[PDB]
């Protein structure tokens, strides 16, 4: 069964690494596995082929390359299927073998198999999509000799710019009950140009397009391996206007939950995936105009996020079914069901932008551009520390790069937000205040998930705690080098408690108190916990409608499970809560 | 002659390639023969050009494809090419085998049927494509009438099973049924034909044959494989004892049979149960004539598995 | 080691009592490879030709097979331009049939046999094979031309 399988294959991998030689001579049973592959899950199949491949492609034993042939046979047979079930399996096997034989007949075999795979993949859309995807995965993971890559990438860019790139005509030909427009361009790129992309004429012609995002990913990665990080012939794609219908929130286009509601929700979903891909692409690049274009795309993305969760609240039934192809597609073959699962999941370097300092338009990078980055990091780190590209990365390096890009960079954002809400309470337009409130809610949510990380239970990460909580103590005063654990806790919590003048809502209030709790568990000190949870229970928390939807039930249940427990006299604290519960 | 077709295919489909395809109507045979003689990559390029320029929405390309299919079928076995070209051809054909109607693939099935029956198939590698064709037939809902594609598949496979096989080519025959989606009686007739084929075999050939018979038995068809092997080796050892009234070779066989039956019941915790149920003399207590030296040897080589051990050792005792 | 064991006996054996129309010595240029000479078999187009061959002994040889090449090229179906030998006896088990009961003299005898009887089943040269299959005199003519051009003094 499942775990058995999993573990076992882990072990086999360990064993081949331990000693390829002896394994070589028991290889025959390993080949003999291949008649039983009905019961395996594709993740397990991936490692299995990894095994058999690394087995076969030991140069010292090519005489018994019989297994190479057997593998090519089964590749062929499972490929040759109308049924996706076997086709995907073959695909996977093929690509893995390719990456593994990747350390000139080597290159001839490589390109032969590759073009074979491409031909097998092409006509089925999800197949070719997966093919690009896993090819991109292989290429980022392996530094292989760039001969088939310089061979393929000059054809991929041409096929891309003839399949999708179209002259910037506003309305193309075709019968549309939807006003087609070159919309959501960043408008620094001149609209009357060549580079613009065809979406709605393609999706209506369906009743190529779905794979657009991973195809661009492969294009990005092949050009990033050739030019070594340069995106010089692609800057037009960062800022071109997109051939979209009116993406105004269609409340007038209601009582219309027919196939056209599916067209609009899927269209918004696909362009969202497209912009998610664009922000994954242009994150690592340092050019400041391209960064500001990425800022404009981040706000475009959160705009289309609110538009799409509206368009799915319109009808809750019309699933636009497109999950990521690693784990999700096999389970098949409300806004939160698609937010993480359906949509394309983003890259860890995307948070190179939130380094920039907050600006305020209520009081006087954008606040909503930072809201989207922090909301991305929140869902990302709750997914990881509790996603294809990110799962290959261990959670330790994730929390590591978080300690650098968030904690010394978003301290200035938290301080500017303290100054924002202090001025807002002094005054006490509203959308700027609430976007800042939700930006702050996501900041403290990220901090809570950061310092609720169970890796700090292990002893090697206490040096990262002595760095992180010391840079938190640094916010009150610097120079307290090589402090005790409990003193650094006291300094970090004395720094974070002072924001209890600024916290506008209650979801941010509970993330701040539980953040104080998880940093304080490292340590008498129960008085600070009880008094500070009581301070947060006793503060106003101004009552916006969504601001009090942030006073959800299980949230207060968690806050009071903390306060009534850690308060020293639990029963006298219960007597106080009862005394104050009568005059309500 | 090729580079023109390359240039026609370089840009677009079914607008100039079709037009040129309606120029050169015959001589594809000799064309492909000099092609494989000089360089097989050109044959693959021609095949790609042909299948893009001969879509099967239009029915003229369907016949070009049927002709070139028969051409490759005959040459790949007879005309001894290089290995990589042969693999490539087979892969290409298995790729484009899906774009056909029912009856064209039915007549390709009848081609292979008559060929393996009588045609001295030089290498038999062409059979790799056959189960792809059976798959396309089963799945294609373009209904026939002679009736569904899956039922015409049943007919063709019943034809093949009731028909005679080659001595050399039973390995590959059953290797094809390996990956097919089959039902009870499908797999039953497959194994029954391969079973009755045992009486015309060298003995070094039986081990991998039974290996494949069993990995196919895995589908549903467990009991009859073992029952037949039992009766076979029972009569064999009786005949050998009457001769005594190649002993070392005969032993060497029986051993590796039992080894492979062990791996089988190792992977299937039910196989041994039916094995037991087939064998248990104590249905009421009267002696069955099912057991044998080889039977018992199999049981004792089995008892070293952790589950059946005590069960078997009680059975034998009683 | 067992390499040298086989080699020291096969050296003296092929020096003194080699097969008929075959000779072989330690290659006077290499001293690790061997120089063989198969004299042009009778009833063949390869007559009037002393075909030189290079013989490589792998280090595990009684277990590995040798690796022979025709240094003097040959117009043959089964022997390519370079002089490769697509023969089962130079290949490992079930692919081929090598075992230590065979040796240099046996495989050279097999090569001399092949030079008189081309294999139409295992061709390195498919076109020379089709010529030998259908047009016998053209194949024999081109082979005798190839022999008298290169193999003759």
């Amino acid at each position: 069964n499942e775990a058995e399988v999993d573990t076992a294959l882990d072990v086999l991998l360990e064993l081949v690494v331990l000693n390829p030689s002896a394994m070589m001579m028991n290889a025959v049973f390993v080949k003999g596995i291949l008649d039983y592959l009905d019961n395996i899950s594709p993740q397990q199949i991936r490692k299995l082929f990894y095994v058999l491949s690394t087995l076969a492609f030991s140069k010292q034993n090519e005489a018994s390359s019989h297994i190479q042939d057997d593998m090519h046979l089964v590749i062929r047979k499972q490929l040759s299927s109308t049924v996706f079930k076997y086709k995907l399996i073959g695909i996977i096997g093929a690509v893995t073998m390719a990456g593994i034989m990747a350390a000139d007949e080597q290159c001839t075999q490589v390109t032969s198999l590759l073009q074979l795979v491409h031909s097998c993949s092409e006509q089925s859309p999800q197949a070719s999509a997966l093919y690009y995807d896993e090819f991109a995965n292989l290429i980022q993971h392996e530094k292989l000799d760039p001969k088939a890559l310089e061979w393929v990438g000059h054809t991929i860019c041409n096929d891309f710019q003839d399949a999708f790139v179209v002259d910037s005509c506003v309305v193309p030909e075709g019968d549309f009950p939807f006003p087609v427009k070159a919309l959501y361009g960043l408008e620094e790129y001149d609209t009357q140009d060549g580079i613009a992309i065809n979406l709605l004429p393609l999706l209506f012609s369906q009743d190529s397009p779905l794979c657009l995002a991973p195809y661009f990913r492969l294009l990005r990665l092949c050009v990033e391996r050739q030019h070594n990080g340069n995106l010089e012939e692609i800057d037009g794609l960062l800022d071109c206007p997109i051939f979209l219908t009116d993406l105004e929130p269609g409340e007038k286009l209601e009582s219309m939950s027919a196939k056209e509601r599916s067209f609009m929700c899927s269209l918004i979903f696909l362009t969202l995936n497209w912009f998610r891909e664009i922000v994954n692409a242009f994150c690592q690049e340092t050019s400041p105009e391209m960064k500001g274009k990425v800022l404009t795309r981040l706000k475009h993305i959160v705009e289309l996020q609110i538009i799409l969760e509206k368009y799915l609240a319109v009808t809750p039934d019309y699933v636009p079914p497109l999950g990521n192809f690693d784990v999700e597609t096999l389970d098949i073959t409300l806004l939160l069901h698609n937010s993480h699962a359906f949509f394309r999941e983003l890259d860890i370097e995307v948070f190179s932008i939130l380094h920039c300092g907050l600006v305020t338009k209520f009081i006087l990078l954008g606040p909503p551009e930072l809201l989207f980055l922090l909301e991305d990091l929140s869902q990302k780190l709750e997914s990881m520390l509790t996603f294809s590209h990110l799962q290959q990365r261990s959670a330790q390096e994730i929390v590591h790069c978080v300690f650098q890009l968030l904690t010394p960079m978003c301290n200035h954002l938290e301080n500017i937000h303290n100054y924002f809400q202090c001025l807002a309470a002094e005054n006490h337009k509203v959308q700027e205040y609430h976007i800042m409130s939700s930006c702050y809610q996501r900041l403290l949510q990220i901090f809570h998930g950061l310092f609720a990380w169970s890796g700090f239970s292990q002893p090697e990460n206490q040096n990262l705690l002595y760095s992180a909580l010391h840079v938190l103590s640094s916010r009150l005063k610097q120079g307290e080098h090589s402090q005790p654990l409990e003193e650094l806790l006291s300094q970090s919590v004395h720094y974070l408690q002072n924001f209890h003048q600024s916290i506008p809502s209650f979801q941010c209030a509970l993330y701040l108190i539980r953040l104080l709790m998880v940093i304080l568990e490292k340590s008498q000190n129960k008085e600070k916990i009880a008094s500070l949870a009581r301070q947060f229970l006793c503060r106003v928390w101004p009552s916006g409608d969504k601001e009090k939807s942030n006073i959800s039930n299980d949230q207060l249940h968690a806050l009071l499970c903390i306060y009534l427990e850690h308060t020293e006299s639990i029963l006298k604290a219960i007597e106080e809560i009862a005394g104050v519960g009568v005059p309500e | 002659m090729d580079q023109k077709i390359l240039s026609l295919a370089a840009e677009k489909t079914a607008d100039k390639l079709q037009e040129f395809l309606q120029t050169l109507r015959e001589g594809d045979l000799t064309n492909l023969l000099q092609n494989q003689a000089v360089k097989g990559k050109v044959a693959g390029a021609l095949l790609r050009a042909i299948f893009k320029g001969s879509p099967c929405s239009e029915e003229a390309g369907t016949l070009r494809r049927r002709k070139i299919y028969t051409c490759c079928i005959q040459l790949v076995e007879s005309g001894d090419l290089q290995k990589e070209i042969v693999s490539e051809i087979i892969g290409l054909l298995m790729l484009e085998a899906h774009h056909f109607p029912g009856p064209l693939l039915v007549e390709l099935a009848n081609e292979f049927i008559s060929a393996v029956r009588e045609g001295s198939l030089v290498n038999g590698k062409s059979l790799e494509l056959l189960p792809i064709i059976l798959t396309a037939l089963a799945t294609k809902k373009e209904n026939l009438a002679y009736l569904s594609g899956e039922e015409c598949k049943k007919q063709l496979i019943n034809t093949l099973c009731s028909g005679r096989w080659d001595q050399q080519y039973v390995i590959q025959l059953t290797s094809m049924f390996k990956d097919v989606p089959l039902t009870a009686e499908e797999v039953e007739f497959v194994v029954e034909k391969a079973l009755s084929m045992f009486s015309k075999m060298n003995l070094q050939e039986i081990p991998p044959l039974v290996y494949q018979l069993l990995v196919l038995s895995s589908k549903g068809s467990r009991k009859s494989v073992l029952e037949g092997i039992i009766a076979f080796f029972s009569a064999l050892d009786k005949q050998h004892n009457e001769e005594q009234s190649p002993s070392g070779e005969l032993r060497h066989v029986e051993g590796t049979i039992i080894l492979h039956i062990v791996f089988a019941i190792k992977l299937d915790y039910e196989l041994g149960r039916e094995l037991v149920k087939h064998l248990k003399v104590g249905q009421q207590g009267d002696s069955n004539n099912n057991l044998s030296p080889f039977s018992i040897a199999l049981l004792l080589s089995v008892t070293r598995i952790q589950r059946f051990q005590d069960q078997v050792l009680d059975l034998l005792k009683t | 080691m067992q390499r040298a064991s086989r080699l020291k006996r096969e050296l003296h054996m092929l020096a003194t009592e080699p097969p008929p129309g075959i000779t072989c010595w330690q290659d006077k240029d290499q001293m690790d490879d061997l120089r063989a000479q198969i004299l042009g078999g009778a009833n063949t187009p390869y007559e009037k030709g002393v075909f030189k061959l290079e013989v490589i002994i792998p280090e595990r040889y009684p277990f590995e097979p040798p690796q022979i090449r025709f240094l003097t090229p040959i117009y043959h179906p089964n022997i390519d331009s370079a002089g490769r030998i697509c023969l089962d006896v130079l290949k490992l088990p079930p692919k081929g049939a090598w075992r230590p009961s065979l040796n240099i003299a046996t495989v050279l005898t097999s090569i001399q046999l092949l030079m008189s009887e081309p294999n139409p089943d295992d061709p390195l040269m498919a076109d020379i094979s089709s010529e030998f299959k259908y047009n016998k005199p053209a194949f024999l003519k081109n082979a005798r031309q190839w022999t008298e051009k290169h193999a003759r003094q």
